[PDB]
């Protein structure tokens, strides 16, 4: 039938240190500003980074979110050409060959993941000039070789419960299922290709596997890295609690588990929209299946 | 660091119930899974089943259905396993363990274990018996008869003399189970330093030390 | 349920030799497979978890292989110290299954048995009973014979044997003999014999005494 939803495309920079969603907000390390306003008010030496969140960070949410607004355009463009090659009945309304549309989806679709690069470089470049301004602000803690862990552990309670909140092994199951039932039905489809013949129906299935594909390995991804979140947050939670450290490992210990924490929460909005996308795919080609079987007469 | 301590040994009669304990601390059980591992001779390892105590929800492996029940107390940081409708197969081992975390299934942290014997014959204790020599290297014998149930605790001289001991396996002959332990230390200690058995058997709450001494006879 | 069939049930390997032990899963499990070592009275530890992950602080011959339904576990080079029982879990859905456990025993030379008599204690006379124990100890293989003579009679009935787990510091077995028998019987014999034949030395080794 038709998608008229492709959240699901996502691009990382050319040095893969950033991924661009277009879900909000757009980049994980958002979420892990958001998260050190959480441990600055506790702090009372660097609650001046309440300034910095409402004015640098609130700046750079709008402008990654005016970034993706620009992509629009293109977006429908891309759009346009899935909903022509998944649905037989609207691609036999057109002259043009698969293989022609079919190099037109994979041009679009680059040209439109390569805006939301291209449109969001200069907020790319402001990441790090916010990261390297908390790490100054947090000099400012009075203390040098005993500084107090209370706070690092207070957050790690808090995201343990935060964790036991994600039905991950749910996650797990239905991404092996699904990844079960795609790999079967791509081997099936290139056995009965040969017996019925069909070739717009048989390729608009092949197309929808091709985006099946592209939305689990993004699925498979993020599931990976809220994994190894979890893993490495528990660890710190079992292991040994030092009540004072230096500063700067301080500071690393803030921006270890904000960054931990930034890509769980990152990784649960995007593996709760794949999932959604994923489900929508497998209809469409169970549905593309019954029209292939269901006018042999 | 992370420690469960689980409840102590159990003698139940057939066809009874009986309730496992499992303390944990250095940890939150709320953010976790509990689970529950049988652990019997010859028949490896066997999950029982799990618990997430947020919740309460249980989970169990379909030959424990119906005579196991797992629970939780928050407030106490516990965990609890209830056995029903006990059989002489139910002789094991129970241990207590963690998962690795929310992302992390597999088992991660154990407790001691729980001796769960399941059986009619009553409680008794020990006769302790030294074996010396017939009347280089000298060997000493223990001799511990006709106790039910399992476990006793042997060691010589408290525990401070190991090298060259062996403690056997204990062989369960009609209702009692009869232990001995053997151990060796050159000519010139024994007997002129004093060498001593020493039998615990916690069920029937008896502790006994025997001195090996010379026959005379 | 997902069967987990592990391969083999015992090994016997000798210092320094690569161990293998399979495991086959009846359902595809990716590689969700964990590897646990159990030594007696210890509660078991977990050494490799899923996707071949070496667990902190377990040594590097240490490994595993496979994804699907075909793993293996291996040991790079033994050591004295890996005696156990090992096990397979997998973790990909419940209800978890084990394997059905490998026992792995070290190779070592062989090592005839120190035998030792020992007539029954006064304090059992006393109580009416009479047991005559013998200890056969430090030997290798596992495998050894205990004949029990009364007067030079063999004796088959009243006897108990208990093997020995492989010890730690030397790889010997070691196993214990006993023979109980009535106070008023013990006292209408005179000499009590017992004979240990093992692989080592074709002809047994006797020990005995005579109740004077
Ligand atoms: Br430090």
């Amino acid at each position: 039938n038709t998608t008229d939803n492709i959240d699901y495309f996502d691009i990382s920079d050319e040095s893969n240190y950033y991924l661009i969603s277009q879900l909000r907000p757009h980049f994980s390390n958002i979420y892990f500003f958001d998260e050190f306003k959480r441990y600055a008010s506790y702090h009372t030496e660097i609650k001046r980074y309440e300034d910095i969140h409402k004015t640098k960070v609130n700046s750079l949410l709008n402008e990654a979110s005016r970034a993706i607004g620009i992509c629009n355009r293109a977006k429908n463009t891309v759009k346009g050409l899935i909903n022509i090659l998944e649905n037989p009945q609207k691609f036999k309304t057109q002259r043009e060959s698969y293989d022609v549309k079919l190099r037109q989806y994979e041009e679009k679709k680059e040209a439109f993941r390569g805006c939301l690069l291209n449109k969001n470089r200069k907020n790319l470049d402001q990441i790090k000039k916010i990261n390297n301004e908390i790490r100054d602000l947090l000099e400012k803690l009075k203390c040098s070789q005993d500084c107090q862990t209370n706070v690092y552990f207070d957050m790690i309670k808090i995201y343990l419960v935060d964790f036991k909140k994600m039905p991950y092994e749910n996650y797990d199951t239905f991404i092996k299922q699904y990844k079960n039932s795609y790999l079967s039905g791509v081997d099936m489809i290139r056995k009965i290709e040969k017996q019925i013949d069909n070739p717009v129906t048989i390729n608009a299935i092949k197309f929808t596997q091709k985006e099946m594909g592209y939305i689990i390995d993004r699925f498979e991804y993020h599931l990976q890295k809220v994994k190894h979140s979890i893993d490495q947050v528990t660890a710190l939670s079992d292991g040994v609690k030092p009540k004072q450290v230096t500063k700067n490992r301080l500071k690393e210990y803030y921006f270890n588990i904000g960054n931990y924490y930034s890509i769980f929460k990152f990784g649960k909005d995007s593996l709760n929209m794949l999932n959604k996308a994923l489900i929508h795919k497998e209809k469409i080609v169970h549905n593309l299946l019954g029209e292939l079987f269901g006018h042999l007469e | 660091e992370v420690q469960l301590q689980q409840s102590g040994a159990e003698l139940v009669k057939p066809g009874a119930s009986v309730k496992l304990s499992c303390t944990a601390s250095g940890f939150n059980i709320k953010d976790h899974f509990m689970h529950w591992v049988k652990q019997r001779t010859a028949q490896g390892l066997e999950w029982i089943g799990r618990i997430d105590p947020e919740d309460g929800e249980t989970k169990y492996a379909p030959k424990f259905q119906g005579t196991a029940t797992i629970t939780a107390d928050t407030s106490s940081n516990t965990a609890y396993l209830q056995l029903s409708s006990l059989t002489s197969e139910d002789t094991a081992v129970y241990y207590c363990a963690r998962s690795g975390s929310v992302s992390s299934p597999w088992f991660a942290y154990w407790g001691q274990g729980t001796l769960v014997t399941v059986s009619a014959a009553k409680t008794t204790a020990p006769s302790v018996y030294p074996l010396a020599p017939v009347c280089s290297s000298v060997t000493l014998g223990c001799l511990v008869k006709g106790y039910f149930p399992e476990p006793v605790t042997l060691t010589w001289n408290s525990g401070s003399l190991s090298s060259g001991v062996h403690t056997f396996p204990a062989v369960l002959q009609s209702d009692l189970y009869t232990l001995s332990s053997s151990v060796t230390v050159t000519s010139s200690t024994w007997p002129s330093q004093s060498i001593t058995c020493n039998v615990a058997h916690p069920a029937s709450s008896t502790k006994v030390d025997k001195k090996i001494e010379p026959r005379g006879p | 349920e997902t069967t987990v069939t592990q391969s083999p049930a015992s090994l016997s390997m000798a210092l320094g030799e690569k161990v293998t032990i399979r495991c086959i899963t009846s359902t595809d499990i990716d590689d969700d497979l964990n590897w646990y070592q159990l030594k007696p009275g210890e509660p078991p530890k977990l050494l490799i978890s899923e996707g071949n992950t070496l667990r902190p602080g377990v040594p590097s011959r240490f490994s595993s292989s496979g994804y699907g339904t075909d793993f293996v576990f291996t040991i790079e080079n033994m050591l004295s110290e890996d005696v156990a029982d090992y096990y397979c879990l997998q973790s990909d859905n419940l209800p978890l299954t084990f394997g059905a456990g490998t026992k792995l025993e070290l190779k070592r030379a062989d090592a005839a048995p120190t035998v030792s008599i020992f007539p029954p204690s006064s304090e059992q006379l006393t109580s009416g009973g009479a047991s005559v124990v013998c200890f056969l100890n430090n030997f290798y293989p596992k495998d050894i014979n205990v004949k029990w003579k009364i007067d030079g009679s063999e004796r088959q009935n009243g006897v108990l044997n208990s093997w020995t787990d492989q010890d730690s510091k030397d790889s010997t077995y070691s196993m214990s003999s006993t023979l109980t028998l009535t106070k008023d019987e013990y006292e209408r014999h005179n000499s009590y014999t017992c004979e240990a034949t093992h692989k080592t030395s074709t002809s047994p080794i006797v020990k005995s005494f005579n109740r004077n």
